[PDB]
């Protein structure tokens, strides 16, 4: 009995490690890539005024 | 709707989810008890003994 609801206590609280991971990944490097986009953009807006 | 859509049918597999586990404990406790049926009939044979 105690393995099943240890079963259940790990079927309701462990995430899903990869998904998660993956999908972490997926939104932080679009996040990295407007980073960097970001910081381009500063460049390419001040120095147009010379 | 998409949202909507997804975002439910996220919780009625985790409510299937939630009914299979259980489902689990059902068939389990059923599964052991025929074996408690072969108990009483093998055991009344052995008090069925001359």
């Amino acid at each position: 009995l105690s393995v099943n609801v240890q079963s259940i206590k790990s079927n309701v609280i462990d995430v899903d490690y990869g998904e998660a991971m993956m999908n972490l990944m997926q939104v932080q490097l679009a996040y990295q890539a407007s980073l960097k986009a970001s910081t381009t953009i500063s460049q390419l807006s001040l120095l147009n005024y010379m | 709707r998409l949202e909507y859509e997804i975002k439910t049918l996220e919780q009625v597999k985790e409510s299937t989810s939630r009914a299979q586990e259980m489902t689990q404990n059902s068939m389990k406790a059923l599964q052991d008890m025929v074996k408690l049926l072969e108990d009483f009939k093998v055991k009344v044979t052995q008090a069925a003994s001359d």
